[PDB]
């Protein structure tokens, strides 16, 4: 607690690299 | 969190709990959820006294949940923080879960009403009623149109206009009826700060069911245009011109204009300007010296015999003098 | 596995620790395992003081990791207005793209930061910049239900009908996500209501697909075509009836959408509501105009489509209104034939209660009992034989249900047909009995059942061939011994005089000889 953010995995999760990407353009082919 | 007083005691409800329908987290989640998710059922009160159910258009609740934007005078919509999109899978899941919790704890005619979003003050607008006959026989339809003044909290203020039409719809034929909604037709002037409830009701023969639609119409007042430089120097005189166009059917009399704003004007200064005849324009100029550095706002209020407390604002950034 | 000390100081806005570290190690652009400088962390948490310290000690304001996420990108994504300002004054580039070609304006508009978007636009950010999928910032604003961001971008002359690589306009995205407020703003600002996607989908089609009724009403109010078709001929009622969205179907039919429309596959909205199983959508379709006996490709009715999936209550609903079970396809398959193929006992029972004729035969000559015997449906065959089914029905070829049960090796059907009347002495066109087929295919257990119910091992084909001839020719020693114990004549010859030993000689099976 209060020190988890000092680690590389937690900081990578915090920075949220997936929100700087184009996720997809879904079409849902019927 | 949402402050929700209960007639008493107050409750702090997270917005996410309302969005997800987490009834049970705090005692007021149920009421806030019902505030933006309830369904409307319209009953017709016949003169015989019997209460008939009506085929009514869907009245959506919890619309355009708005708050002031950050770093601007713009309007930010935060409805997505309170509600899933209508008809989506997530909204369906939330609704079915709420229904399950509450349950465990405990036609040939179509009407389409087209109305403008606002009616100009002492002004004119057109409304359209589309009736579609789906029966194989022609229908003798009584179409009733009503206009009522309603307060902000849904209390009925005054009955303004009623209109009865008698139409014959051919079989499998759509009919568009255009009706003019005129202020001069109103039996009385709407009370101040009220809204217009426009209702349509179609009844044919002895089907014992009436098509119904309703629309809330706002009363639109003349625009108060404020002209002022975007930036202003502190301790230097600044001129703001204010214009109003009289778009009513009567002269504007007993005209008072007030200007205020924290950081530009000490308290408020009220002035009288001349009477404005219809289709003419007011153009008043005010000089004041901004004395506080920062992002300030000038508020202008115009009073007359036709309308009162007509308020507009404009923001000016007051900068420090050059060194 | 811990961050570098400068990253930790940047996260906590600790300027004293950062000053000590930079006095010791003069590099402010120290890299973590992910490749992010401490300026990235400061921009993420909007730690202004440590950011100014790092920039005064020479931190790269335009640092680009392998993924291309500059500190300006992070500040715009997080909503850090003050950090965006500070980075811009120190020389942050406005057009830099990430690995997926996202500008800082893309990150601001995707998260709906109006102030940041206006600041970036006032500094010259490209409003028409595109990602790898062709998404402009207005697409990202419309996807996130960011009404004010859409309004601001439209005010800055963003293209209201810009298309992605999938030919999606912002109206298409608003219809897909169900954001009727964004759709209202776009349509009141002049967006085209009938824009076509790659598959010819209008925004109305997408609204009717996803049960977004408010977007549907908003589109129809602003002149969207209610009868628009896709490349496949799909009307919005075809999409709504297939997906089962009853409010959409009811609203479309109330407004006057034609319910008897067809697509390439000459399918109608009732066909797609039968093939998907939505009984309430189909019920509402039939209250309005709908041809319950309408025909598609291969002469298929909605009863055919409902019987294939086995949805029983739709079959009862369709049958109760006007559907005729005796209608057949081009291949001759009535709904009883389709239901017997898939073993739908409840559908078969419901069809039979509504006067489905078992005497109907396909082009091949198959009754519904034949189809059950071919596909091993013993529950369907039991139900058919219970209510007026002839066990020895045959077509031009003379094949009985016992013939097709033996040919497909369905012991349970054979053991069910024999006590009820399936005759072992039924000849085909070539004179073959059901025991002829079993003896050739080495179905010993079927042959024992056939022999127990009076099968004759000396029954002859049109050329004098007995089941012993076929068993010996195919080299089935156990079958031959079984037949020889049931009065089979081993010396009997065919029309050419060939004995079973002759046929053994032709193929060469020592154990049979």
């Amino acid at each position: 607690e209060e020190l988890q953010d000092d680690y590389e995995d937690m900081m990578e999760e915090n920075l949220e690299q997936e929100e700087y990407e184009d996720p997809d353009i879904p079409e849902s082919q019927m | 969190q949402i402050l929700h007083p209960s007639a008493g005691s107050c409750d702090l409800v997270p917005v996410r709990a309302v969005k997800e329908g987490t009834l049970g987290l705090t005692p007021a989640v149920s009421d806030l959820f019902a505030a933006i998710n309830a369904s409307c059922v319209v009953w017709k009160c016949c003169e015989d006294g019997t209460l008939e159910l009506t085929d009514s258009n869907t009245k959506y609740v919890g619309n355009n949940i708005s708050t002031k934007g950050v770093g601007s005078d713009r309007c930010e919509d935060i409805t997505q923080n309170y509600k899933y999109p209508e008809g989506s899978l997530q909204e369906k899941e939330v609704l079915e879960r709420v229904e399950k919790e509450k349950m465990e704890r405990e036609s040939p005619l179509y009407l389409l009403l087209k109305a403008p979003s606002s009616l100009p003050l002492r002004g004119d607008a057109q409304i359209s009623v589309t009736l579609v006959n789906h029966s194989e026989q022609e229908k003798a339809v009584q179409l009733a149109i009503g206009v009522q003044a309603v307060h902000y909290n849904g209390v009925l203020a005054a009955k303004l206009w009623r209109k009865k039409l008698h139409l014959t719809l051919s079989a499998n034929l759509e009919k568009i009826i255009t009706i003019g909604l005129f202020f001069s037709n109103f039996e009385r002037n709407p009370p101040e700060n009220t809204f217009l409830r426009l209702t349509a009701m179609a009844t044919h023969s002895e089907s014992n069911l009436s098509c119904f639609a309703q629309e809330d119409i706002a009363i639109c007042r003349p625009h108060l245009a404020i002209k002022m430089p975007e930036k202003a120097e502190q301790y230097q005189p600044l001129t703001a011109s204010v214009s109003l166009q009289n778009s009513l059917d009567a002269p504007m009399e007993d005209c008072v204009i007030s200007i205020l704003g924290r950081g530009l004007i000490h308290r408020e200064r009220s002035y009288r300007f001349r009477s404005v005849w219809p289709e003419n324009t007011m153009c008043a100029k005010f000089q004041f010296t901004p004395t506080h550095v920062g992002l300030q706002r000038l508020t202008v209020e115009v009073d007359c015999n036709m309308f009162q407390n007509l308020t507009n604002y404009k923001s000016v950034t007051v900068v420090a003098p050059e060194l | 596995v811990r961050l570098p000390a400068l990253h930790i100081a940047a996260r906590n806005d600790d300027t004293r620790t950062a000053a000590v570290l930079l006095q010791n190690d003069p590099n402010p652009d120290v890299l973590s395992k992910t490749g992010f400088t401490p300026l990235h962390i400061a921009a993420h948490y909007e730690n202004l003081n440590v950011a100014q310290l790092l920039l005064n000690r020479g931190a790269s304001v335009n640092f680009t990791p392998q993924n291309g996420i500059t500190p300006l990108h992070i500040a715009s994504r997080r909503g850090n207005v003050i950090m965006v300002r500070l980075l811009l004054d120190r020389g942050a580039q406005i057009e830099t793209k990430t690995k997926d070609e996202l500008t800082p304006l893309h990150c601001a508009a995707r998260n709906g930061h109006v102030r940041i978007s206006e600041i970036l636009l006032d500094h010259g950010a490209p409003i028409q910049a595109k990602t790898k999928n062709g998404l402009s910032p207005i697409h990202m604003a419309a996807q996130g239900d960011h009404l004010d961001c859409v309004r601001l971008l439209l005010q800055y002359d963003a293209e209201i009908d810009d298309i992605t690589l999938d030919h999606l306009t912002p109206l298409h995205v608003a219809a897909h996500c169900g954001h009727h407020r964004v759709a209202k703003v776009l349509l009141d600002k002049g967006a085209k209501p009938n824009s076509r996607a790659l598959n010819g989908f209008t925004p109305l089609h997408i609204a009717c697909k996803k049960n977004h009724v408010r977007v549907m009403e908003l589109l129809l109010k602003t002149g969207a075509s209610i009868d628009a078709v896709t490349e496949s001929g799909l009307t919005p009622l075809h999409v709504a009836s297939f997906m089962g969205h009853l409010p959409i179907v009811k609203n479309l039919l109330q407004r006057g959408a034609s319910p008897n429309v067809s697509n390439v596959k000459v399918e109608t909205p009732l066909h797609m509501a039968a093939r998907a199983g939505h009984t309430e959508v189909a019920k509402y379709l039939l209250q309005n105009k709908a041809k319950v006996n309408a025909k598609a490709k291969d002469d298929q009715t909605p009863l055919h489509c409902a019987a294939r999936i086995g949805h029983t209550n739709m079959v009862k609903l369709l049958l109760e209104n006007n559907a005729n079970p005796n209608l057949a396809t081009t291949a001759g398959h009535t709904p009883l034939h389709i239901a017997a193929r898939e073993g739908h006992v409840e559908t078969v029972l419901a069809l039979l209660e509504k006067e489905a004729s078992q005497a109907c035969m396909t082009k091949k000559g198959f009754t519904p009992l034949h189809v059950a015997a071919k596909y091993g449906k013993v529950r369907v065959a039991e139900l058919l034989l219970e209510r007026d089914a002839h066990p020895n029905a045959a077509g031009k070829n003379g094949l009985t249900p016992l013939h097709v049960a033996v040919h497909h090796n369905n012991l349970d059907i054979v053991k069910l047909l024999l006590p009820r009347g399936g005759s072992p002495h039924s000849p085909a066109w070539n004179g073959y009995t059901p025991l002829h087929i079993a003896a050739k295919q080495n179905q010993v257990e079927v042959a024992r059942s056939l022999l127990q119910y009076g099968g004759s091992a000396n029954a002859e084909s049109v050329q004098g061939v007995t089941p012993l001839h076929l068993a010996a020719q195919e080299g089935h020693a156990e079958m031959v011994a079984l037949l020889l114990s049931k009065q089979a004549n081993g010396n009997l010859g065919n029309k050419s005089g060939l004995t079973p030993l002759h046929l053994v000689a032709q193929e060469g099976h020592v154990p049979v000889a």
